[PDB]
């Protein structure tokens, strides 16, 4: 479906924030 | 040389008639048999003049000069017809079809502005007998309609119309209707003017005539609600003869 | 319409051009993340 | 010290981030210039002319001469995908080092080398970042031009017989003609530089404007200003940001008027009509259908002593009647053949008009630049059914909203660094209050 | 101490009743151009023919209007976009019947508000402020290039800017609802919700610091003598007008700092006219309110109207009505 | 009220023959008429030329009678004026000028009944509404 | 234009007589300080 | 004496059929077969004495003419009226929809 | 009669435009 797949890239940013503040990283 | 669009555009020549050299002073000779038109008739205006209103005793008042107020908007050109041989030698001239009116307004001093349909509608002009050619000495003479500067439809500023509008003062609901019938009522007029051409100059090779002309004719009526001015107007044509 | 081997992208590209507005609205999911500092 | 919502400001002094900063945005400019077009290609129909179906951008590809031929058709979309991955494919490059660089690079480039940092006082290294970055937009004017006379050539709504792709062999050099564009009255009948109406200016003022940016990136490398410009100017990164933002918003205002006027580089084929261009055509329509019926639209009084089909502009030129008489500086490849030297020829109107001619008045009548938020098409009272807004709506609103906003930006930035420069953009201080030492007014 | 330097002092000086400064160069005779003008026209000047149909409209008091009627006509739809200054035309006759003197106004006009614009920010500077009054400014400022500049130029005819004139004004914004609707669209929806919530917030605003003034004087006298110009103190106590709106409300929908409360008062209006000034300069190209007509039906087809269609019988009432004789062909396409 | 058969009925020819459109063809004909034929005809008028409307007691007067299915489909495939007399297929969209007018290009024979049924059914449901204009809206 | 001959005198006491107020409060108002 | 001349128009058989020297040319689509080829060369060919004169408009061919047979009875023929006839009126008379 | 009036009060403000800015009481510091 189209609403697949801009979930899988809507999810791609809020994904990244959550790696590196769960590693504690360089935000 | 012949010039483009772009070279006129902006200019004003327009407006303007086409022109014969002042060496132009041939003749063009008419074939009782043959047949012929006018290709283009061009009439530019220089003046127009306003008769006056004396007031007092039968003085009768004067043409009195005013001054355009709408630009170079005034020429009529493209006007076309039979150019007919009578059996007198005498040419008629019937228009057919052209460019044949434009509004002028033009002002006189005080500030009256004088709306004015110039035309030459219907145009049957015609030259004296035993013609036989056309040459700086001719002229042609004759009677044109001037129908009503507005046409049916136009609505005045209370939205009264003739075609078209309010028959009444609505604005007014119980005023006494009788001192507003001339507003109220429109009428469309239908006068005649006349014209006089003078062929001052004539291209014997090319068909080609131009010269003066003056024209007398009545100005706008407002649809019947005051009475129109008289007025005259002189200025220039161009015209080009073919045999049909 | 695209060329025919990558029709099966359809869907994928009427959604492409929206990306850039995204980047904005992560800028403000980033700066939740540290409050706003 | 900058609250998080004025964040950017922290850049300032960090030439590697700021670097980063806009590279990344200038990624993402590239990516919507990919997606956009694979957008608009994915929903293209080659059977409907493309001003109804809400594109933007292919039109700007086909004026280059890719993908169309004779009258506009398209023959040929590879183009367009070509044109869409590859701006896609690199949004990924530049993305990939504004990344880089706003995030794992070197905060600060001055230390790292002395060619890339920069000082934002630094006049000298100011003006030869300047002069590069003119060298570079001179190298893509000439590009245009390559295209034009050597890849292909350009669209040509012009060209005889409805249009078509056409190679430019004699560009415009004489600089009375370039030049004289620039010297043009803005008002009408006039348009300044929005009346150039053919390919040959169009090339010949990019190889003026491809020279004069070469040769002034070369200038600025090799000088410093002169000090009446020393004195003149405030030197300071905001300021040289505030002197960008006007220069954008006047470059909008202008691209709002192309759009809207122009269908030379614009070409209506493409575009739609333009607004003057539409309002012709209703009375052109309306003329021929009448004329067919036997009206002499020459003679034919209306209603306010006017011609009804034709009359006189101010400078006597014949032209269309009605309200379309605010639209007589008009010029179009549809009706120029009807023009003779006194304006609309009348022995034309009556004789030599083609259906060709008839079809496309009536196509632009019916597709006059008029519509709703939602793309009802037409005036505001009709009713649904038309799904359609012209895209010259709506690249003339966008572009105008943008420009006023970047005018009010220039006003916004250019205040705050003179006064940052002055010292006082933070406030009066309240010890040496300037106006408690002047004279009172009274 | 040379001529330039003494002239350019006097120019800049912060000593002169009222500020020059070099916008005020430009800002001064431009202005003075336009006064003048106006006031010789509203007065005198004869009927004009805004439609280019030779239907002159009279708007001068002398010529039959009063204050409410009266306006400076709108130039001709046969100029359109044309320039037409006064020695363009053959007589001041001419000039006179076919709209010359809005033209003469509007752009000395526009020239000198925008010089007033710089002319704020030029003072700030050389007072030592800060600069940014002039971008309050820029709303009004880009309201009046709209209606007087934009939109001709878009609609092709600065026969279709706004009248000077109070009725004319009214009837500017009647044909704009008719060939736009801007009653929907959402500019103009952010113009009124910018206008009345900065209705609302004068009011609140002046009636909050009202409230709390500190009791500085008697009964016998305003309470205005309670405050002395220059004086350092507030002549209000915040917290007591905090505590009292933050109860009315809740404790979070009110400002306990005066610069947030402050800029809120800026922001609001200035935001929503800019809005509104750029919903007039994208009508201008045509990009127009919501339609809704006819967008519900019922399961046989048959149209229902809403408001909406209600909306569009009087749109439609407007556009057949005005300029009643300038049309000639069924659509009104500018 | 609903689209019902009865709305959905409409003559096929002159000889008096009748077909039943189904609520598909009806749809398929609005949309495919707003495609090709409304940016002119929004509505049952003609905005090019207001004389000539969809009204059905319109099509029935023209020469040949297009008041009916196979009418129209001849309509839209050689378009002749109204009295019959001309053809007019380089100014009017026809299949037998799809060469300069592409949107009839990809028409199919059953989008050519689609369309001409919408034409004769909608004038059932709108009534005056259909061909008469603003006064209407 | 036929105008209500009376809205003369109305504009006339409608600007006058408050105005007259306001100049005669101000006045001995000066005549104190 | 001051008289609306098209109101009183109206109150002749202009107002109730086809008027060869008056109506405009879109009432001849009110029946079939006249327009436009038939209505063209009627009203350049006004004015008419009698409804009949229609018939003998050069160039009609005897299918025109049987056309204007079926029809005679639609038509009826008034004196000219100058306000209907001028500004070329009958072939766009300012009405559209 | 309403020329003149209308005339009358658009000038007796400007002339109050003039003595409300160069005769105004002046601002005076504390
Ligand atoms: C540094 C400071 C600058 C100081 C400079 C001050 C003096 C400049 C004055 C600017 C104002 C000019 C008004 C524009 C009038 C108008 O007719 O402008 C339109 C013209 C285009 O003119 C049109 O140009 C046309 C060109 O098309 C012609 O040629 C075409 C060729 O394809 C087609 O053929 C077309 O059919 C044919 O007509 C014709 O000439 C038209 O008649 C003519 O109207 O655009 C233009 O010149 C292009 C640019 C005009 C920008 C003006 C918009 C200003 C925006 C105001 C911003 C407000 C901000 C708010 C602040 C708060
Ligand atoms: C090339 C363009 C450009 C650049 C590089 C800058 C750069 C800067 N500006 Mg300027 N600015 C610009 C244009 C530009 N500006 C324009 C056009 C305006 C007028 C509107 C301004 C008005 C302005 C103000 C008023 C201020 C700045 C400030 C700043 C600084 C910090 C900004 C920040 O962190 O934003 C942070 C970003 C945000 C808070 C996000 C903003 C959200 C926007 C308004 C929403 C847009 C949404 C869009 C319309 C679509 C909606 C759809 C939906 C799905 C989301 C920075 C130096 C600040 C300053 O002076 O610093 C020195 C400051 O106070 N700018
Ligand atoms: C800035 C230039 C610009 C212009 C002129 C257009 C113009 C257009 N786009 Mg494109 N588009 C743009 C930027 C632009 N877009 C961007 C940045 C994106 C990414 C989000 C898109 C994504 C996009 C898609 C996915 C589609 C379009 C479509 C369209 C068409 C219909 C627009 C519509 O109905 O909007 C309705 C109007 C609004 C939503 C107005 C919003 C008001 C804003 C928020 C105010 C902001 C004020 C401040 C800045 C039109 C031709 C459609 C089309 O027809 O495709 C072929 C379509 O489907 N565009
Ligand atoms: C075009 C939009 C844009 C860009 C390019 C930038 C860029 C930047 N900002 Mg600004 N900013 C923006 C919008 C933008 N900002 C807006 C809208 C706001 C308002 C909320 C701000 C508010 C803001 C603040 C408050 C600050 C900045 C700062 C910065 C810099 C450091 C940020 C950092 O370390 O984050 C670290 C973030 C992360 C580690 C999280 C992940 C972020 C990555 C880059 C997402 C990339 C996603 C993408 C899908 C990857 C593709 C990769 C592929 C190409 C291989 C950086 C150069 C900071 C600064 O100046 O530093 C001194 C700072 O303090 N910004
Ligand atoms: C205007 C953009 C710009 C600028 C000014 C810089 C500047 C810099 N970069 Mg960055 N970078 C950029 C874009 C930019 N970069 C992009 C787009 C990428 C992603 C591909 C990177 C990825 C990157 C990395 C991975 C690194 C740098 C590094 C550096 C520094 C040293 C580079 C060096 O010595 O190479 C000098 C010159 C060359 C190596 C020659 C390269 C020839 C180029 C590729 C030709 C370009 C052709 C044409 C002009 C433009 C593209 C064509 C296209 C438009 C079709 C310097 C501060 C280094 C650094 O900071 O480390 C501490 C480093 O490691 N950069
Ligand atoms: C992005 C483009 C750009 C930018 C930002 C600069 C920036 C600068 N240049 Mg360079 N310059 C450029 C391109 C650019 N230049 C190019 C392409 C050339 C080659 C022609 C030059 C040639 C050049 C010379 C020869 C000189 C500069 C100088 C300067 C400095 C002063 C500029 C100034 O005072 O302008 C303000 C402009 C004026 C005071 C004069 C205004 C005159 C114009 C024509 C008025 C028109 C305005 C009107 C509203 C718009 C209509 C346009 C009109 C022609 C119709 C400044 C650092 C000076 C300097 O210090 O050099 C070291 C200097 O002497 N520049
Ligand atoms: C000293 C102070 C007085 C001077 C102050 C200024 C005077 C202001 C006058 C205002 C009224 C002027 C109107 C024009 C009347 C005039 O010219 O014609 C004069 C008109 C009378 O009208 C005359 O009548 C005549 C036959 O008798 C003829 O018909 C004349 O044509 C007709 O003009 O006067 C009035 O009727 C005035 C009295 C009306 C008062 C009752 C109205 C109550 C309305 C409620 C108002 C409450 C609003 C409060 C707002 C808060
Ligand atoms: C403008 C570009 C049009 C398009 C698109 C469509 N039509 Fe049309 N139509 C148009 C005109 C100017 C005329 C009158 C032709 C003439 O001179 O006689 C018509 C006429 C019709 C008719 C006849 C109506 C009648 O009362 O006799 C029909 C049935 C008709 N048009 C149908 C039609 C269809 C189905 C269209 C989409 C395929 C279509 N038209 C498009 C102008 C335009
Ligand atoms: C082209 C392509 C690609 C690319 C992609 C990308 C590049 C992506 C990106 C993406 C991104 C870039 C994303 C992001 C997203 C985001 C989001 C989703 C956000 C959200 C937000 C929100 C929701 C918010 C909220 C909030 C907050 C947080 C705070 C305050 C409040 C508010 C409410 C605002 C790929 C790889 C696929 C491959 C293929 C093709
Ligand atoms: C810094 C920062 C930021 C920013 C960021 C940015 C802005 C970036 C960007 C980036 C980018 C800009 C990215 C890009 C990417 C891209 C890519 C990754 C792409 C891919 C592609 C592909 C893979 C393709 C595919 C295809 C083809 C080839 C063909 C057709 C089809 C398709 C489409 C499928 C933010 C604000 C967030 C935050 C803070 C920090
Ligand atoms: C390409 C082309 C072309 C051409 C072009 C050209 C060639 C251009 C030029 C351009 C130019 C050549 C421009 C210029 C500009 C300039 C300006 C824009 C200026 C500015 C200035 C300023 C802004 C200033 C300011 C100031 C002052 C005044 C004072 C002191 C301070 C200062 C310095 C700030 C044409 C059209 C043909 C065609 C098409 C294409
Ligand atoms: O709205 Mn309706 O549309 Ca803009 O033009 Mn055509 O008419 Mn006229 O002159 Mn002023 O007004
Ligand atoms: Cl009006
Ligand atoms: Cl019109």
């Amino acid at each position: 479906a189209q609403l697949t797949m801009i979930a899988m890239i809507g999810i791609a940013g809020p994904m990244i924030i959550f790696l590196l503040a769960v590693r504690r990283g360089n935000l | 040389q012949t010039l483009t669009y772009d070279d006129i555009v902006g200019t004003g020549l327009a407006n303007k008639c086409p022109t014969l050299d002042d060496t132009a002073r041939g003749a063009y000779p008419i074939d009782s048999s043959q047949t012929y038109r006018i290709a283009r008739l061009c009439l530019q205006p220089t003046t127009f003049l306003v008769k006056e209103e004396p007031k007092n005793k039968r003085q009768e008042a004067e043409f009195v000069p005013t001054k355009l107020v709408t630009r170079e908007t005034t020429s009529l050109d493209q006007i076309q017809g039979e150019l007919k041989v009578n059996s007198d030698g005498s040419l008629t001239f019937v228009e057919e079809d052209g460019i044949d009116f434009q509004p002028v307004t033009v002002q006189m001093a005080g500030g009256e502005r004088i709306p004015l349909l110039f035309t030459v509608k219907n145009l049957v002009a015609s030259t004296q007998p035993n013609v036989t050619s056309i040459t700086t000495s001719t002229d042609f003479k004759g009677e044109f309609n001037v129908p009503s500067y507005r046409t049916a439809n136009f609505l005045d500023p209370k939205g009264r119309g003739l075609a078209s509008g309010y028959d009444s003062a609505i604005a007014l609901p119980q005023a006494k209707e009788e001192e507003l019938a001339r507003a109220n009522v429109k009428r469309f007029s239908l006068t005649k003017g006349q014209i006089s051409l003078n062929v001052a100059k004539v291209d014997g090779r090319t068909g080609e005539i131009a010269g003066t002309f003056e024209s007398e004719q009545l100005s706008d009526d407002d649809m019947g609600a005051h009475e129109p001015h008289e007025v005259k107007i002189q200025g220039v044509f161009y015209a080009s003869i073919e045999p049909a | 319409k695209l060329p025919e081997a990558y029709a099966i992208f359809d869907p994928l590209v009427d959604v492409l051009p929206v990306i850039p507005v995204l980047f904005l609205a992560l800028a403000f999911v980033w700066q939740a993340a540290v409050g706003f500092r | 010290g900058f609250a998080w919502w004025a964040g950017n400001a922290r850049l300032i002094n960090l030439s590697g981030k700021l670097l980063g900063a806009h590279v990344a945005h200038a990624g993402l400019i590239v990516f919507w210039a990919g997606a956009m077009t694979l957008f608009e290609l994915a929903h293209f129909i080659p059977e409907k002319p493309m001003y109804e179906q809400g594109l933007i951008l292919i039109p700007h590809i086909a004026t280059l001469g890719w993908g169309v031929g004779p009258g506009g058709e398209v023959v040929d979309t590879f183009p367009f995908f070509v044109v869409g991955v590859v701006h896609l494919i690199s949004s990924a490059v530049l993305g990939f080092g504004g990344v880089y660089h706003a995030i794992r690079g070197p905060e600060t480039l001055e230390e790292y080398s002395s060619f890339f940092g920069y000082d934002w006082k630094d006049k000298n290294k100011m003006t030869t970042i300047l002069g590069f970055h003119l060298i570079v937009l001179g190298i893509g004017a000439l590009l245009l031009v390559a295209k034009a006379m050597f890849f292909g050539g350009l669209y040509d709504t012009w060209a005889p017989g409805g249009g078509d792709v056409r190679v430019i062999t004699n560009p415009t050099l004489d600089p009375r003609v370039i030049f004289g564009y620039l010297l043009k009255s803005p008002f009408g009948g006039e348009g300044w530089i929005v009346s150039v109406n053919n390919l040959e200016d169009v090339v010949g003022g990019h190889i003026w404007i491809g020279l004069i940016c070469i040769a002034g990136g070369i200038w600025h490398i090799l000088t410093t200003p002169f000090g009446w410009a020393r004195r003149a100017f405030i030197w300071s990164g905001e300021a040289y940001l505030s002197y960008s933002l006007g220069a954008l918003s006047m470059m909008g205002f202008i691209a709002t008027c192309f759009v809207w006027f122009n269908n030379t580089v614009y070409p209506s084929e493409f575009y739609g009509p333009t607004g003057p261009e539409a309002s012709q055509a209703q009375a052109m329509t309306f003329l021929i259908r009448d004329q067919k019926l036997g009206a002499n639209v020459g003679s034919a009084q209306g209603p306010t002593g006017l011609g009804k089909y034709l009359m006189r502009s101010p400078t006597g030129e014949i032209i269309f009647g009605g309200e379309t008489m605010r639209f007589w500086d008009f010029r179009g490849p549809w009706l120029e053949p009807l023009r003779g030297p006194n304006g609309l020829d009348l022995n034309k109107i009556k004789n030599d008009i083609q259906p060709w001619q008839e079809r496309r008045a009536a196509e632009y009548m019916t597709h006059a630049p008029l519509g709703s938020l939602n793309s009802v098409g037409g005036v505001a009272t009709e009713i649904n059914s038309v799904n359609f807004v012209s895209p010259r709506s709506w690249l003339a609103t966008s572009h105008f909203v943008l420009a006023f906003f970047f005018l009010v930006g220039h006003l916004w930035h250019a205040g705050r660094a003179r006064a940052a420069a002055a010292g006082f953009e933070k406030g009066i201080d309240r010890e040496s209050e300037p106006v408690l030492s002047m004279p009172s007014l009274d | 101490a040379n001529l330039w330097e003494r002239f350019c002092n006097w120019v800049t000086s912060t000593d002169n009743r009222l500020y020059v400064g070099w916008f005020g160069v430009i800002m001064i005779p431009t202005l003075l151009a336009a006064t003048i003008c106006f006031v010789i026209a509203f007065i005198a000047a004869p009927p004009v023919d805004i439609d280019g149909i030779r239907e002159p409209v009279s708007g001068s008091l002398l010529y039959g209007n009063n204050i409410i009627t009266g306006a400076v006509v709108p130039s001709s739809n046969a100029i359109g976009l044309h320039f037409y200054p006064i020695w363009e035309a053959a007589s001041l006759d001419e000039w006179l019947y076919n709209g010359g003197p809005y033209q003469l106004i509007i752009f000395h006009f526009l020239l000198g508000a925008s010089c007033y614009m710089g002319r704020q920010w030029e003072l700030s500077y050389r007072l030592g402020m800060r600069p940014w009054i002039c971008v309050a400014y820029s709303a009004p400022l880009a309201s009046a290039f709209a209606v007087f500049l934009i939109y001709p130029i878009g609609q092709g005819s600065f026969s279709d800017g706004m009248p000077l004139g109070i009725s004319g004004t009214f009837n500017f914004m009647i044909v704009f609802q008719a060939e736009h609707n801007i009653l929907m669209h959402p500019f103009h929806q952010l113009g009124v919700a910018g206008v009345f919530g900065g209705a609302l917030f004068c009011a609140m605003h002046g009636s909050l610091v009202t409230s709390s003034l500190i009791r500085e004087t008697t009964e016998t006298e305003s309470a205005n003598y309670g405050y002395k110009f220059g004086q350092e103190e507030e002549t209000y106590n915040i917290v007591a007008a905090h505590g009292y709106f933050g109860r009315l409300i809740f404790q979070y929908a009110s400002f306990n700092n005066s610069r947030s409360l402050h800029f809120f008062l800026a922001a609001w209006p200035v935001v929503g006219v800019w809005f509104t000034a750029l919903g007039i300069s994208t009508m201008a190209f045509n990009l127009n309110g919501f339609n809704f007509n006819h967008s519900v039906i019922d399961a046989k087809g048959n149209v229902i109207n809403t408001w909406a269609d209600i909306i569009n019988r009087a749109n439609l009432g407007m556009e057949v009505m005005h300029e009643r004789n300038a049309h000639n062909f069924p659509l009104d396409l500018a | 009220a609903e689209l019902t058969p009865e709305v959905l009925t409409v003559p096929l020819n002159s000889e008096g023959k009748t077909i039943t459109l189904t609520e598909k063809q009806y749809l398929e004909g609005k949309r495919l008429f707003q495609y090709a034929c409304a940016s002119c005809h929004v509505g049952g008028i003609t905005k090019t030329n207001p004389s000539l409307d969809l009204r059905t007691e319109t099509l029935a007067l023209a020469t040949p009678p297009r008041d009916n299915i196979e009418g129209l489909v001849d309509y839209m495939k050689n378009p002749t004026t109204y009295d019959g007399e001309q053809e007019i297929a380089e100014v009017h969209p026809s299949l037998r000028s799809a060469d300069i007018f592409p949107k009839m290009r990809n028409l199919t024979e059953k989008d050519l009944v689609a369309i001409a049924g919408h034409i004769l059914v909608e004038p059932k449901i709108l009534g005056d509404k259909w061909g008469g204009g603003k006064v209407y809206y | 234009m036929e105008v209500n001959q009376l809205g003369l005198i109305a504009t006339a006491l409608f600007v006058l007589v408050p105005s007259v107020f306001l100049i005669i409060l101000y006045v001995q108002t000066e005549s104190q300080q | 004496e001051l008289v609306n001349v098209v109101d009183e128009k109206l109150g002749t058989a202009y107002g109730e059929k086809i008027d060869l020297n008056n109506t405009n040319i879109a009432a001849f689509i009110q029946y079939r077969g006249l327009y436009p080829t038939l209505a063209k060369l009627i009203v350049k060919n006004a004015p008419y004495e009698s409804v009949e004169d229609v018939l003998n408009i050069p160039g009609l061919t005897e299918r025109q003419k049987q056309i204007l047979r079926e029809n005679l009875e639609h038509f009826t023929v008034t004196e000219v009226e100058t306000a209907l006839v001028e500004g070329g009126d009958r072939y766009n008379n300012g009405l559209y929809k | 009669m309403e020329t003149i009036t209308y005339v009358f009060i658009f000038a007796c403000i400007i002339a109050l435009f003039f003595f409300a800015i160069f005769f105004r009481e002046p601002p005076r510091i504390t």
